[PDB]
């Protein structure tokens, strides 16, 4: 089937430049064109310029005149993107976009999309979260997660599973620029005093795999 | 000994042409010496296509046509009977049965200025392959969508020349190598060009 | 100038709904290039509708929406309950190609009351670096919820940092949470700690706290 492909996530530093790659596939790349969006979180929708893939246009957006430069590439049937002179409020997430043309005739929408990739400028300072315990005194609990550096985390139960009220929340950049939320699930009942509660935690990108018991 | 034809400025002409406009030259009721061309000289590429380049003097035909352009470097083994690309499929479509044997020489010297030398053309966007011997001078806006564009740049709506990027040190694999390509005609009329 | 502002701020109806979106533009633009994206959050956006009046390679429940040079609008007859995310506008036929502000759909639920209580900090915080104290709402469908910090003889944001939960499937509901920062010092100078909210099936307004002892 028909496809595209984009380039995996990267971390950066403040004063930088990156590039990601579009390696468009299944469809005739030649007469086409890209175009560059960029995504925060949560929020609206941007723009940031277009190429054609026949070379020799490129038109971008008035606040990013410079700091960005679209090349383009044959060899392969790529394309690429570079911003250069990163800023703290350039942490969003960036997309791609293609037209479905198939030789005599070209699609007028931009039908086929990229995964996207993501950036993260900070101040590079990567750290292991700490857990900490919440008990009530019909009720709730939960282990709270924090100081943990700009990354995907995940959570569980050892099990990925028990649904029974989990909820987990969007993580948090605090004034340091450390990452934090909280998981907070209800108990059954009035039961609470035996049976098992335990709130552990997972994680890959560092070696940190840590475990709490939760108790009232 | 008779009078000749001026291949001599034919071929140490200043400026030739573009890719996409190619000129011609009715060449007749002269000699003409195919030897001096191949026996010493420095035009690398002298392919012969047709009949072999030895003994070539002695054979006569009616009439001659030049063609005349600029391409590429590295890409000019697509000007040939048959063979696809950007090049032979919308700027110059050599017919199969060709006669008459191309002349390809290399030259760094009065081309590629310093700096930046756009000057030269091509065409890139084309709805259809050429037909044999055909050039088309045309500027009109290509249509590469459903929805007609009116003499505007955008979406599915481009130019369809462009501009080469020759430069003075972009390496032996891009450079102007001015082609001339000949040709041959014999039909029921008295042959001219008979050159021993 | 050239904007994509949206009439709707928020829709909220149950599975059937005409579904009318407007997307008022102010500059004048031919009626040829223009698409509609939907952007389920979690995943990249899709395209919907192109060329104002059109439609993708395939869509259900027959998407329609037709308008001028500076108007358009979109409708969704018998709104599917699968569909419901983010619809986003987009015009390229001049530079720049600036995209729409967005709007965001969701189902009603007869608007039910949530429930609080806190969460004191636990021995684990008083030997590490900052002690932090939270409160938990749930199980509420509006949006509409103020969390005010009932500092003992103080009302105070100096520092409070939300964080709000996508909407359930099983429930439909929301939930929030609220954190805090203060001096490590000692944590006693005010020893009344309280978190308030104000909602529509709440009637008299709710406290609930906890002193330490
Ligand atoms: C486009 O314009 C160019 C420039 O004028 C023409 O090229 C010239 O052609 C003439 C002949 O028509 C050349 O004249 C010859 O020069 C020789 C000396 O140059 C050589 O010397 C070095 C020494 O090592 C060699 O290594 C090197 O290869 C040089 O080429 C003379 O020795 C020649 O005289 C001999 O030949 C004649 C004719 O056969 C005999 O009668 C003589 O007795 C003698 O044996 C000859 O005079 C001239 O050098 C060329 N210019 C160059 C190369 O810059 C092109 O001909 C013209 N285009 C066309 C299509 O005509
Ligand atoms: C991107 O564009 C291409 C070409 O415009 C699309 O390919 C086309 O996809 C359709 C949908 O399956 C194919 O239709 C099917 O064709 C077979 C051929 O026998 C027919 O038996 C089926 O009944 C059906 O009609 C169509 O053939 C195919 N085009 C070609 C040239 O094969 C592609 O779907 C587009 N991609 C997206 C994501 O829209």
């Amino acid at each position: 089937q028909m496809q595209l492909v984009q380039s995996g996530p990267e971390v950066k530093k403040p004063g930088t430049s990156v590039k990601v790659s579009c390696k468009a596939s299944g469809f005739t790349f030649t007469s086409s064109a890209v175009q560059w969006v960029r995504q925060a979180r949560g929020q609206r929708l941007e723009w940031i310029g277009w190429i054609v893939v026949g070379s020799g246009n490129t038109n971008y957006a008035q606040k990013f005149q410079e700091r960005v430069t679209i090349t383009r590439d044959m060899s392969t049937s790529t394309a690429y993107m570079e911003l250069s002179s990163l800023r703290s409020e350039d942490t969003a997430v960036y997309y791609c976009a293609a037209p479905n043309c198939s030789n005599v005739v070209c699609y007028d929408g931009f039908d086929i999309w990229g995964q996207g990739t993501m950036v993260t400028v900070s101040s590079a300072s990567t750290k292991g979260p700490s857990v900490f315990p919440l008990a009530p005194s019909t009720a709730a609990l939960g282990c709270l997660v924090k100081d943990y550096f700009p990354e995907p985390v995940t959570v569980s139960w050892n099990s990925g599973a028990l649904t029974s009220g989990v909820h987990t929340f969007p993580a948090v950049l605090q004034s340091s620029g450390l990452y934090s939320l909280s998981s907070v699930v209800t108990v059954p009942s009035s039961s609470l005093g035996t049976q098992t509660y335990i709130c552990n935690v997972n994680h890959k990108p560092s070696n940190t795999k840590v475990d709490k018991k939760v108790e009232p | 000994i008779t009078n000749l034809c001026p291949f001599g400025e034919v071929f140490n002409a200043t400026r030739f042409a573009s890719v996409y406009a190619w000129n011609r030259k009715r060449i007749s009721n002269c000699v003409a010496d195919y030897s001096v061309l191949y026996n010493s000289a420095s035009f690398s590429t002298f392919k012969c296509y047709g009949v072999s380049p030895t003994k070539l003097n002695d054979l006569c035909f009616t009439n001659v046509y030049a063609d005349s352009f600029v391409i590429r470097g590295d890409e000019v083994r697509q000007i040939a009977p048959g063979q696809t690309g950007k090049i032979a499929d919308y700027n110059y479509k050599l017919p199969d049965d060709f006669t008459g044997c191309v002349i390809a020489w290399n030259s760094n010297n009065l081309d590629s200025k310093v700096g930046g030398n756009y000057n030269y053309l091509y065409r890139l966007f084309r709805k259809s392959n050429l037909k044999p011997f055909e050039r088309d001078i045309s500027t009109e806006i290509y249509q590469a969508g459903s929805t007609p564009c009116n003499g505007v740049e955008g979406f599915n709506c481009y130019f369809p020349l462009q501009s080469y990027g020759f430069q003075p040190t972009n390496g032996v694999g891009y450079q102007p190598y001015r082609v001339v390509v000949l040709s041959f005609e014999l039909l029921h009329a008295p042959a001219t060009v008979c050159g021993p | 100038e050239i904007v994509l502002t949206q009439s709707p701020g928020t829709l909220s109806l149950s599975p059937g709904e005409r579904a009318t979106l407007s997307c008022r533009a102010s500059q004048s633009v031919s009626s040829s290039y223009l698409a509609w994206y939907q952007q389920k959050p979690g995943q990249a956006p899709r395209l919907l509708i192109y060329s104002a009046s059109s439609r993708a390679t395939g869509i259900p429940d027959r998407f329609s929406g037709s308008g001028s040079g500076t108007d358009f609008t979109l409708t969704i007859s018998r709104l599917e309950p699968e569909d419901f995310a983010v619809y986003f506008c987009q015009q390229y036929g001049t530079s720049p190609w600036t995209f729409g502000q967005g709007t965001k759909v969701e189902i009603k639920r007869t608007v039910a009351a949530p429930s609080v209580f806190i969460f004191p900090p636990s021995d684990e915080q008083l030997k590490s670096g900052t002690a932090s104290v939270v409160c938990l709402l749930n199980n509420f469908y509006p949006r509409e919820a103020k969390v005010q910090w009932k500092v003992d003889n103080a009302l105070q944001s100096g520092n409070s940092q939300e964080s709000v939960t996508e909407q359930d499937s099983k429930d439909s509901t929301y939930s929030l949470s609220s954190t805090l920062t203060l001096s490590k010092a000692d944590y006693e100078k005010h020893k009344v700690y309280a978190c308030e909210v104000t909602h529509q099936g709440l009637s008299s307004p709710v406290t609930k706290s906890f002193n330490r002892g």
